[PDB]
């Protein structure tokens, strides 16, 4: 879904959503992958969207 | 005998308030539109 996700991810930025992806947030998630999912997970806030 | 004149029976109907009633509403959201220039991803490349 890669080819996709990206038209996707255009679609909700566009219309005003923050959305963190892996390939878009590259720079923060080199850092540390792991932390960098955790703090979404861990937030209660942040919608999670499951491309299937 | 008796007449049923006074003791007639009752037949009942609601005051319905359809007439004066609020429709059910759909809503749609206005997507910023991709056929106007909305902004794309910048993929980037290297010229090495």
């Amino acid at each position: 879904t890669a080819m996709e996700v990206v038209k996707f991810v255009n679609f909700l930025l566009v219309n005003g959503f923050q959305t963190a992806i892996d390939i878009f947030e590259d720079r923060i998630r080199g850092i540390d992958i792991i932390k960098w999912m955790e703090r979404y997970l861990r937030d209660k806030t942040v919608m999670i969207i499951v491309a299937i | 005998v008796r007449e049923p004149g006074s003791q007639a029976c009752l037949a009942i109907d609601p005051l319905v308030g359809e007439e004066g009633g609020a429709a059910v509403a759909k809503l749609e959201p206005h997507l910023q539109p991709r056929g106007q220039p909305a902004p794309q991803p910048l993929h980037t490349l290297v010229l090495a």
